RNA sequence: CCGAGCCUGGUGAUAGCUGGUUGUCCAAGAUAGAAUCUUAGUUCAACUUUAAAUUUGCCCACAGAACCAAAUCCCCUUGUAAAUUUAACUGUUAGUCCAAAGAGGAACAGCUCUUUGGACACUAGGAAAAAACCUUGUAGAGAGAGUAAAAAAUUUAACACCCAUAGUAGGCCUAAAAGCAGCCACCAAUUAAGAAAGCGUUCAAGCUCAACACCAAAAAUCCCAAACAUAUA
RNA sequence: GUUAACCGUGCAAAGGUAGCAUAAUCACUUGUUCCUUAAAUAGGGACCUGUAUGAAUGGCUCCACGAGGGUUCAGCUG
RNA sequence: ACCUCGGAGCAGAACCCAACCUCCGAGCAGUACAUGCUAAGACUUCACCAGUCAAAGCGAACCUCAAUUGAUCCAAUAACUUGACCAACGGAACAAGUUACCCUAGGGAUAACAGCGCAAUCCUAUUCUAGAGUCCAUAUCAACAAUAGGGUUUACGACCUCGAUGUUGGAUCAGGACAUCCCGAUGGUGCAGCCGCUAUUAAAGGUUCGUUUGUUCAACGAUUAAAGUCCUACGUGAUCUGAGUUCAGACCGGAGUAAUCCAGGUCGGUUUCUAUCUACUUUAUUCCUCCCUGUACGAAAGGACAAGAGAAAUAAGG
RNA sequence: AGAGUGUAGCUUAAAAGCACCCAACUUACACUUAGGAGAUUCAAUUGACGCUCUGA
């Protein structure tokens, strides 16, 4: 008969959309997941899904940085407290090294 | 207590999750108990295979019968049976889910030492019944002292070194000389020529 | 990534342990969970003493697993001569201590003795109790 | 594949067999400080920095 | 699963013995390969076939020239069992404009800019 | 020829089902998945064909893709020649074996189900015959040439000759247990012979041994090429 | 509970009565026993957990009759 | 049994990935009431549909949660909005049994018969010596297990055949294997003799008649030297039977409201073919009797081989 | 009598940073907030007082 029934769910198609070095315009989704596999860094936002999106035009970069959580989020704090006195956690981040300058001064007129 | 203790069939706390039959616990050489631990003689398993409770019982009994308990002792080097095995009822059509659990079995790999022996004795005294045990067992097995084992290893090493055949298996594999990886397994880089399935060709190199 | 050289830089769970006998071996020794029962008549005093003990333990790199308090026993006594009542109370406060190597324990005991407050009594014994 | 690390990994020296003898950051502040220090150090794995970035007098003072 | 075989680079390192066996020297290495195909692209993976095509080795036994340089070498490695790689070596000077027409590839890999049909 | 007559008409009824579908020649061309009263079908996708516009497309190297094996993605060079879009369509959308990673089943199936790669459903040569193993593909004529894969090897168990007296029928235990039912002890005389290692004794007795001396096959019509150890790779 | 008259207890509209019974009657089933045969998974007669018998769904006897289906003495006959 | 949705494994490192594979769960709840309005740029459950995320801006402050859901048209509604366990969950606005009285179109894409594969089950032989066998593992039997082989059974699979490969038994005729039931020739024996048990070798010859029974089987009676095991499309229906069994009639029990049904029982129930081709159509065993003999052997009970003579029986040929 | 030297507990600090102490939250610890205390042993890289170590 088969006692087990139910798990016929498809794959979520999650993962990295933009790998390191890829040029990225503002608003594009860099990477999608459940549970922070990758974290947001410079010029990278977060949705409600934990999906990372780019906040500026330029090159995506991945980097191992030091994890220091917000003091109001409690679990992380607890974990930190638990750790021995020389250790630091480390975590993988996604930055967007911005390409163009925010703007340039151009000549309007000679008054 | 110098005597093989009772290895009861199944654990006392059984497991409701049915495992899939991964045969990779048979395939290849044993990562686990290759070397000794305070026992001069042993039964070396020269091949992979699952040990039923019956086999265990046999091992226990024969040794006990032909043991000199004051002068010698014995140890299990294999756990009690723990991998469950589902058999379906007699003569069912295919499908309708996975079958119910029947019996439990320890996987042994080649290179494992199954039973260990020690005490005031030579290997010549212990050979007789250990050989019998080996014969009884469900794989290539060999009654093996420490010294004997060492000798065997040395011989193997020599073979590896000596051979005038320029073409080893390893060389052909890793370099991918004939695109031969289209034939070979991905495990045939670590195992090399020596291991095929549960079988371990000890001569070849 | 796994194939990268940086693999497992985020690994933290081996730095945390998220999961009793008296081991007296041969040259390395351990007393098993010693309960220091601080019995006294003043509520404050016993507490103070307990606190001090705890502090000492902390200083000395010794674990303090439990530091509970036991209930106050109302020993109601009739002062016989004209019945004059005197409802006294005895307060027991505990500080459990695990690991302790040969030389340390004696020293600790000595320290405790030195520090003993005015009208307070000790009892150092094993954990096997029913609260 | 399983390449070895280029230089020394972080959190390698401190672990040991006995975790429960060690001091631990009972606070947040200490941890934060440590993190900052780590950040300040160079490392070998790329990072944010890679891509973006008398006696008499004393005596007198004391007297004062 | 059959896979796209990654080959370690201890395989591609010439020993002194190897050198002795074959012709070449480690200093002053050959510039150019003659790369001949000696095996079919059938009964093989598509990638290999593609590589072969790229190399210009559709015809067997019909040699092509190539540069002895990393990218090309990598490609060759992908299909090295399908092929015979031998160094192009020029005893006489390499072709000018007057010679061009008169050339001959030969066995033993040599271009030979004087090609007469007369004996010595 | 009645589960509801026969005839004519509606009726060229309707058939996701079967059968059939006619001159020549050339060219490109093989099966990810989706829903579905749907799994004998179909619409979309995917692959495929044509005509267009194009600018990159394959192959890729450092760097990079997480905490609780084999590889892959990404990817400049380089070797190459195409891929993407636009316009127009049909047809495939009931597959097989082989290698490899697995799952179900008996670590059964020419079994079933996924993935990765072959091959076949396209010619040829081999593996006896042979779809799926190997060698090999772009074509035609030649009474030319060099090659590729490509022919299965093995034959097996002799083994010792001699010589054995004693404290002692050790104690203990046992109706009796004598080297040998079970324990403790295992000392000791002569060159040399265990407080006995096989049998054997109801207990004894006799036989040895240790020691001196001496030096792989069995099934059903009829075995299945014929045959061959010797002139130079 | 005492093979049970009997007792205790529940549910029901009533609780299968007379009869007949291994039947042309789920299975167990070659049920058990007497006759029949040298020999009987057949036939006849008895016994009765038929747990799925049974009363105009007709129950049970019985005279005649039946190309109905079984068994059989004798005679006979390729 | 399942049918929609979600998490983990199979699927170990970008996506993707199955089974009537293994395991957990969902068909909400809580907090808000700017859960306002707009809008660059992306992801996407391999299509579409559905889903996801979101910079800036305007307007205001100073969402949690893994799944927690349902198209169109229709309804209800002044309007905003709200309607399904349409759970067969991409949903037909609303429909059920049965057919052996059946029919049609197909299918060897899919079963029963047979073959073929495989060999779990089944049978056989070795290995191993625990244990039985007053003692003694191997006269004989034999546990745990090991290594082979077979293709008698029950299955499993679905590769040939559904523009038909016709079935259970029996008759007829038998070809074959040997894993020998008898007949021969040996070895061992817990073989004195007679009987035996066991192993080697042997397939020239043979392997009964009845009661019951649709039956192979099975039981029983009488014998016999013996009344072998199997294969051959469960040998053999263009040679036969058709008692069973696969139809239309009918009863008993039961199931069902009923039509009707039952891997229940029972009475009844048409078996067609002139041979085109291949193939083919005259090559001694055994039992008993008499003696040997009431001898060998055995303490007695009992009781032989061989050698010889005579009678039969079947089979083959007249 | 000789050797090593010599920043408060400690330091590839140069008057630092960690250790430390009292309160208030705390059962207590821990955290946190308020406070608290501290040092170049002394004379021009040299010498003379302080320890540690080895002798008598
Ligand atoms: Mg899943
Ligand atoms: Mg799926
Ligand atoms: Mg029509
Ligand atoms: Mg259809
Ligand atoms: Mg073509
Ligand atoms: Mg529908
Ligand atoms: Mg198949
Ligand atoms: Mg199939
Ligand atoms: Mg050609
Ligand atoms: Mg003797
Ligand atoms: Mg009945
Ligand atoms: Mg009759
Ligand atoms: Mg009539
Ligand atoms: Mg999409
Ligand atoms: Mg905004
Ligand atoms: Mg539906
Ligand atoms: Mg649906
Ligand atoms: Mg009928
Ligand atoms: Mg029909
Ligand atoms: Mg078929
Ligand atoms: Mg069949
Ligand atoms: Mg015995
Ligand atoms: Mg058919
Ligand atoms: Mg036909
Ligand atoms: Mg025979
Ligand atoms: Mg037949
Ligand atoms: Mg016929
Ligand atoms: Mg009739
Ligand atoms: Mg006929």
């Amino acid at each position: 008969s088969s006692k087990n029934l139910g798990g016929k769910s498809s794959g979520r198609r999650q993962g990295i959309k933009k790998m390191e070095g890829h040029y990225v315009h503002a608003g594009n989704i860099i990477a999608t997941q459940r549970h922070f596999r990758w974290h947001p860094g410079a010029h990278v936002g977060v949705g409600k899904n934990k999906c990372l999106y780019a906040l500026e035009e330029g090159i995506v970069r991945y980097t191992k940085e030091v994890y220091v959580p917000h003091p109001r989020n409690t679990e992380a704090v607890d974990l930190i407290t638990r750790l021995p006195k020389g250790a630091v956690l480390y975590k993988t981040f996604v930055h967007v090294v911005p390409a163009k300058p925010e703007g340039t001064f151009k000549l309007v007129a000679m008054l | 207590k110098p005597k093989l203790r009772f290895i009861e069939r199944a654990p006392l706390v059984p497991k409701v999750r049915r495992e899939p039959k991964n045969l990779s616990d048979i395939r290849g050489p044993s990562t686990e108990a290759t070397e000794f631990t305070e026992g001069n003689f042993a039964i070396l398993a020269l091949g992979g295979g699952y040990l039923h409770w019956g086999h265990f019982e046999m091992m226990r009994l024969t040794i006990n019968r032909s043991m000199d308990p004051k002068n010698m002792f014995a140890i299990w080097r294999v756990p009690a049976p723990f991998k469950p095995i589902t058999r379906k009822s007699v003569g069912h059509r295919m499908g309708g889910g996975k079958g119910a659990i029947d019996h439990y079995v320890t996987p042994v790999k080649a290179g494992r030492l199954v039973v260990e022996m020690g005490g005031r004795c030579e290997f010549e005294e212990v050979q007789g019944f250990l050989d019998q045990v080996a014969h009884k067992l469900p794989f290539a097995a060999k009654a093996v002292s420490r010294g004997t084992l060492e000798k065997m290893r040395k011989d193997q090493e020599e073979r590896e070194r000596n051979n005038q055949n320029p073409w080893t298996f390893e060389r052909i594999a890793t370099a991918n000389m004939l695109g031969i990886r289209k034939v070979l397994s991905p495990y045939d880089l670590t195992h090399k020529g020596k291991y095929w399935g549960k079988f371990y060709m000890p001569k070849r190199v | 990534y796994k194939t990268k050289p940086t693999h497992g830089i985020g690994k933290y769970k081996h730095l945390i342990k998220a999961e009793v006998r008296a081991i007296n071996l041969g040259t390395d020794y351990e007393y098993g969970v010693l309960n220091i029962h601080l019995t006294a008549y003043d509520m404050t005093l016993a507490e103070s003493y307990a606190q001090y003990v705890h502090n000492l333990c902390n200083s000395l790199s010794i674990k303090v697993e439990e530091s509970y308090a036991m209930p106050t026993k109302t020993i109601e006594v009739l002062q016989l001569q004209m019945l004059l009542d005197s409802v006294l109370t005895t307060h027991e406060r505990v500080v459990q201590i695990s690991g302790l190597s040969a030389t340390f324990a004696e020293i600790f005991l000595e320290i405790i003795q030195s520090s003993l407050p005015e009208g307070v009594r000790l009892s150092v014994k094993e954990h096997t109790e029913e609260d | 594949r399983r390449t070895p690390p280029l230089g020394p990994m972080p959190n390698s020296d401190i672990d040991l067999s006995n975790l429960e003898r060690l001091e631990k950051y009972r606070s947040f502040d200490r941890y934060r400080r440590r993190a900052e220090q780590e950040a300040q150090a160079p490392h070998w794995w790329r990072t944010y920095r890679e891509y973006f970035g008398r006696t008499q007098q004393l005596l007198e003072r004391k007297q004062a | 699963k059959f896979t796209r075989s990654r080959i370690p680079e201890k395989v591609f390192q010439a020993s002194p013995e190897d050198h002795e066996k074959y012709g070449g020297d480690p200093q002053n290495p050959h510039k150019l390969h003659i790369v001949t195909r000696i095996k079919s692209t059938r009964r093989r993976p598509y990638w290999e076939k593609d590589i072969i095509k790229m190399l210009g080795l559709e015809k067997a036994h019909t040699p092509q020239v190539h540069k002895n340089i990393p990218s090309v070498n990598a490609k060759l490695k992908v299909v090295k069992h399908l092929i015979r790689i031998k160094p192009l070596k020029l005893p006489q000077g390499l072709p000018a404009e007057e010679n061009m027409s008169n050339t001959c590839l030969k066995s033993t890999g040599e271009l030979v800019v004087q090609w007469h049909l007369k004996p010595v």
